[PDB]
């Protein structure tokens, strides 16, 4: 199952 | 033995040809798992697996919304990184990220990983620590500042050392008929005359799963590496691979040289020569 | 922009047997950017409705993609992978060799 944590550069 | 489970995600720019495409697709150890296309007719994430079949609609539903969001956080991140690297709005560009974990055989966490390139290139790279970056650039510097500022490394800590863990275990049980299987190479031994002087010896590695392979040849108990050629290990499309390696062979010293293949399959290491 | 060109290998999933049905692989590895075009090919011309994987990449960011059919060798049908990619001038064509 996938990380749900948006991360934007 | 060990396992890992890992994601992997590209989306690539098309200006003038609508929005950036974008695929992800998971892995346990070698076997492709899940799916998620953007220029699907209905994008969903989509089994790719027996074993993950089972999962309920809810888990689907979830990772349909985190593949949907990631996609749109990385259109913004594209239209970013031609700001960091002062480019313009005309080509297309490339954002690729890879994160998970590896365990041992007892479960626990050996390893975990976040990481990203641009345009083929490392950009920035979460380090065995969970808990501080390699940036390759004066650019991803300027993204290490925001996520250290956010504290963007705990978040990945946590997630890797618990959840991550934690769905491979439960893959690895559901899917053990498998992902707890391994299946030897098939090997042998091939001969192809090339002049009246030399021949080609081709020593063959098929069927076999995981990956993971070695296959040498060595002449009088010597390896000879700089005149192997080692063909990279290819896919056969039955969850299972293939490889070959290949020495020219001078006339008549054929059972001078031996193939050597390694495979965690195999309980001990095969010694092979032509057979004619 | 950094280029890296494909490498190419066609084979079969099973040793060739002269009739009898088998797959027909081109795995393209190592390339990038990640644009390419690959045909599969009897002689000489396009198989039609030809399936591919969907697009991953290795450990070095590299990218690579399986295309693939059905087909049934003979001693006389020739077949064929054709690649093109930026980093090629005129698309490639690597024949397919049973003992390959």
């Amino acid at each position: 199952g996938r990380l749900n944590e948006p991360i934007k550069v | 033995g060990s396992h890992s489970m890992r994601y992997f995600h590209t989306s690539v720019s098309r200006p003038g040809r609508g929005e950036p495409r974008f695929i992800t697709v998971g892995y346990v150890d070698d076997t492709l798992f899940v799916r998620f296309d953007s220029d699907a007719a209905s994008p969903r994430e989509e089994p790719r697996a027996p074993w993950i079949e089972q999962e309920g609609p809810e888990y689907w539903d979830r990772e349909t919304q985190i593949c949907k969001a990631k996609a749109q956080t990385d259109r913004e991140d594209l239209r970013t990184l031609l700001r960091y690297y002062n480019q313009s709005e005309a080509g297309s560009h490339t954002l690729q990220n890879m994160y998970g974990c590896d365990v041992g055989p007892d479960g626990r966490l050996l390893r975990g990983y976040h990481q990203h390139a641009y345009d083929g290139k490392d950009y920035i790279a979460l380090n065995e620590d969970l808990s501080s970056w390699t940036a390759a650039d004066t650019a991803a510097q300027i993204t290490q500042r925001k996520w250290e500022a956010a504290r963007v490394a705990e978040q990945l800590r946590a997630y890797l050392e618990g959840e991550c863990v934690e769905w491979l275990r439960r893959y690895l049980e559901n899917g053990k008929e498998t992902l707890q299987r391994a299946d030897p190479p098939k090997t042998h031994v091939t001969h192809h005359p090339i002049s009246d002087h030399e021949a080609t010896l081709r020593c063959w590695a098929l069927g076999f799963y995981p990956a993971e392979i070695t296959l040498t040849w060595q002449r009088d108990g010597e390896d000879q590496t700089q005149d192997t050629e080692l063909v990279e290990t290819r896919p056969a499309g039955d969850r299972t691979f293939q490889k070959w390696a290949a020495v020219v062979v001078p006339s008549g010293e054929e059972q001078r040289y031996t193939c050597h293949v390694q495979h965690e399959g195999l309980p001990k290491p095969l010694t092979l020569r032509w057979e004619p | 922009m950094i280029q890296r060109t494909p490498k190419i290998q066609v084979y079969s999933r099973h040793p060739a047997e002269n009739g009898k049905s088998n797959f027909l692989n081109c795995y393209v590895s190592g390339f990038h950017p990640s644009d390419i075009e690959v045909d599969l090919l009897k002689n000489g011309e396009r198989i039609e409705k030809v399936e591919h994987s969907d697009l991953s990449f290795s450990k070095d960011w590299s990218f690579y993609l399986l295309y693939y059919t059905e087909f049934t060798p003979t001693e006389k049908d020739e077949y064929a992978c054709r690649v093109n990619h930026v980093t090629l001038s005129q698309p490639k064509i690597v024949k397919w060799d049973r003992d390959m």
